[PDB]
DNA sequence: GCATGTGTTCTAATTAGAACGCATG
DNA sequence: GCATGTGTTCTAATTAGAACGCATG
């Protein structure tokens, strides 16, 4: 365990976010009250970058595709107090029958996180604080989960968003954050039931919904594939504002770039559950400045 | 890494991964007679090897990485061999203070595609050098080499295009080429003969 | 013209809104501070109704297609202190070369407003106040504007949204509201320039934009058909939240019912300029309760 | 509207529009052959007539409306005759306290379509009654009538099949038809002969 | 003197929707 | 002992985009 830091010696946090997506990492850090000194984001999706820049007003330094981040980039942009990221899981999750493992396809991109992490690590003799985290799906081959744990020299903590959200989202979390194995607990403002996430004059058929993916089919629940919502006595799918409240994102967080239903669900379907990440980043406010 | 006086050159301690180089290394005089296990350590499957293993396996002077010789005998993806090689190299590197010289190398037997090659150069922080062995009447030997040996990237090897290297991809099937590749190491360690 | 009413005598306003669209009339009345006693809306578009219901939390009574409203309905739902409506202009606006005029197609829906207005009018001997308003496009056949003025026994005042918004929108406004011909003056919270309506990291090419229709071509300005926005050194069209700000609607007002770019522009394209309507409904504060 | 005794029946004050029925009203005896200047006002283009014009033209006991008979004389859209009729009808209504009987009627000579006819009934608050006006040997005349005259709505006329009379419209390509529907007005006003 | 428009329309992109998949509590 | 899934796919409905239109200050 790293030594406690006096409140006066604390400086703002400097974050390197790989595969940043829609800047969930920056969002939870800001909503925790933590001062964000620098947030270097590696992201290639145009719409994702549009969300991060517009919703956060240019506080995020975007450093496009991760495989073009050199060693010199790390120490120039650094030092980094936090290195987070979640690699694409299209070739790792079991929802894809044509997944290619983590040695082919997009599964290789994990090793870019591994590669850049050891760059960002403080060299020997520097006992300054340094925290990191890596997220991915549970439904991966045991060999993949084995090797990821080997390269990170750490075993993951599984946290399901079912306990803090209205959706099933079971994900592995490697890292060294303080107290990741602690029992997660819900907050007052945690929208725990689908009815809490819906708009006016809409009825929820379930308390909790199945795992949200990029595709529209994951919204129809079960083998029945029933519609999860009823309004005006008519069955309906979830709304973009409702998907946002399910993930714990601010309302209209993805109302950017003239995106429609499918585009906004694609960004949200791959994102992080905000309250899960809030649970993980919460003990960081004892090591960095807050206002 | 400056040169070492001849009387202070200790025997080399090498770690050979995915391929056993004891025979090729002894031939040029790096390992003394036998029943001494300190000279070489060989592991073929690393999926379960941790840093504490390599740390306790004794400090190493050289870390050798090699891909399977070209043949349809690889359960592993071609990228697997580099990622694992880069994994333990960080385990085998000593403290930031330099008590002795530390070297490493990785050879590809024309197994990596261009996508695996650029990832290879990125992770090993250098573009590779190519080792051709042709005497006109022969086409035989060719490998790609990533290494921190100063003399491995010092002289000017025979520049050959690799539109000619895929013609060398006979795929149906060392002494001169690989020994030439290794000679500059014994100017740093003990000459056994 | 209209007798003043003491503050204690003021009672909340009861409004009949025909062709309500996205409930612009209700939004304006509520933002002015006027207590809305009853808002009976006639609208047939599902997405339009979805906006009014969700954004105003069910305070709006939807009735339906205007041609099914009877004289009994007007007396049952009434009495009404205000009758507002904008008839569809697809067969009246000069932008449509195949427009059918006031008497065929959709143009004859104006007579439904005329029909129900006289139903709602206070009978002879009822000195109580009563206001009304009818809006439509300027680009209208001379005979149609003549006949509309004939049936309403009134001549229209033209107000262009350019004076209070960042867009060209010239519309005729029949009615009996207090001081409709008064000079239109801008407010401190009016976004008069397109740059005021854009998101972060977006450059306005123009100070003002051409009239916005339902289709995406009206965003391409002038004969050049140029894009009105530059982002990251790239030409781009307006965004849905930007169109909302251009019109004076609250941002994300049309983030409803999984609507995309085209659907949200269609609703806004037919809508009213909110600051124009605020200019028209402002003198009603001196006739009804306010909180 | 109760019956008025014979010695209190004034002559009619008729507003006729789109069509002059002066010959029909004189014939049945609502109109004196000698009158000054007249008790019947007739307009054909009402697009520029205002309420104070109709108010100026003296109180009206009856307001009559009629579409043009089948032909190419249909200068204006068919629905135009209705909206303008309803517009002028409200102009002719007197104060709420009714001093005398006020009657109105609007006739269509099978020109309006179904979409126009249900718009017609909505604005006139009444479904129309059709006049068969067809002898056993002669099926000549046919009209549609919206009217607040009690007897027009009171008694049973010969029912007809729309499907057969939908084709009667283009077979064209008077008293029993319309003036027989004019007769019951006589009891409320003066009879001249 | 010439650019403008609360739209209809037809065509070219483009996305919606569900079939598909099986190791595993 | 069956139901589940940070997705690929292929087709069938989708919209997107620009042509069209001209009386007019
Ligand atoms: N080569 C690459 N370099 C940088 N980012 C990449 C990349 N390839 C894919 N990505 C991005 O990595 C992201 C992984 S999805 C994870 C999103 C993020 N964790 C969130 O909270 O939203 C995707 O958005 C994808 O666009
Ligand atoms: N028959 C009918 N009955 C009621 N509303 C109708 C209708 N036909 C069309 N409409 C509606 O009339 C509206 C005219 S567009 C006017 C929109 C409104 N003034 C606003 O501020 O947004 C459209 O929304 C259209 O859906
Ligand atoms: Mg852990
Ligand atoms: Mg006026």
């Amino acid at each position: 365990l790293y030594p406690a830091i006096p409140a006066a010696r604390r400086r703002p946090i400097r974050v390197l976010s790989l595969f940043d997506g829609i800047a969930t990492g920056y969002l939870v850090l800001k909503e925790l009250g933590i001062k964000v000194g620098k947030y270097v984001a590696s992201e290639v999706c145009e719409e994702s970058i549009a969300v991060g820049t517009v919703k956060h007003e240019g506080n995020i330094k975007y450093v496009n595709d991760v495989r073009n981040i050199t060693k010199k980039n790390i120490e120039e942009w650094g030092p980094f107090d936090l290195v987070i990221g979640g690699s694409p899981c299209n070739d790792l999750s079991n929802v894809n029958p044509a997944r290619k493992g983590l040695y082919e396809g997009t599964g290789r991109l994990f090793f870019e996180f591994y590669h850049l992490l050891n760059y960002s690590r403080p060299k020997e003799g520097d006992d300054r604080p340094f925290f990191w985290m890596f997220e991915n799906v549970v439904a991966m081959k045991v060999g993949d989960k084995r090797d990821i744990s080997r390269f990170l020299e750490c075993n993951p903590v599984m946290i399901d968003a079912i306990k803090v959200s209205a959706a099933h989202r079971a994900r592995y979390f490697w890292g060294n954050l303080p107290g990741m194995n602690r029992p997660v607990i819900a907050s007052k403002n945690d929208k725990l039931e689908l009815q809490d996430c819906l708009e006016y004059n809409r009825i929820a058929k379930l308390k909790k919904v199945q795992t949200i993916t990029t595709k529209s089919n994951s919204i129809k629940q079960g083998k029945n594939q029933l519609f999860p919502v009823v309004m005006n006595g008519k069955e309906d799918v979830l709304w973009c504002t409702e998907l946002e409240r399910i993930f714990g994102f601010p309302v209209h967080y993805t109302d950017v770039s003239n995106m429609g239903r499918g585009a906004r669900q694609k960004l949200l379907g791959r994102s992080w559950s905000v309250p899960v990440i809030r649970h993980l980043f919460a003990p960081l406010k004892d090591y960095f400045a807050c206002e | 890494f400056e040169t070492v006086p001849v009387w202070r050159r200790q025997p080399v301690r090498v770690l050979s991964l995915f391929e056993d180089i004891k025979k090729e290394l002894t031939s040029l005089g790096f390992l003394e007679s036998g029943s001494d296990p300190g000279q070489l350590k060989h592991v073929v499957d690393v999926t379960d090897t941790v840093r504490k293993d390599v740390e306790e396996w004794g400090p190493f002077d050289l870390v050798y990485g090699a891909t399977p010789p070209l043949g349809h005998t690889c359960d592993r993806p071609p990228s697997w061999y580099l990622f694992q090689f880069h994994r333990l190299l960080q385990y085998a590197r000593p403290k930031p203070g330099s008590p002795r010289p530390f070297f490493w190398m990785f050879v590809d037997n024309l197994v990596l595609n261009k996508e695996d090659l650029d990832v290879a150069s990125r992770f090993l922080e250098m573009e590779p050098v190519t080792i051709p062995d042709v005497h006109g009447g022969s086409l035989q030997n060719a490998v790609r080499v990533w290494s921190n040996i100063p003399a491995i990237r010092s002289r000017h090897w025979a520049l050959v295009s690799e539109e000619e290297l895929s013609l060398l991809a006979q795929n149906k099937q060392p002494t001169k080429l690989v020994k030439n590749c290794f000679l500059p190491l014994r100017e740093y360690f003990k000459y056994f003969s």
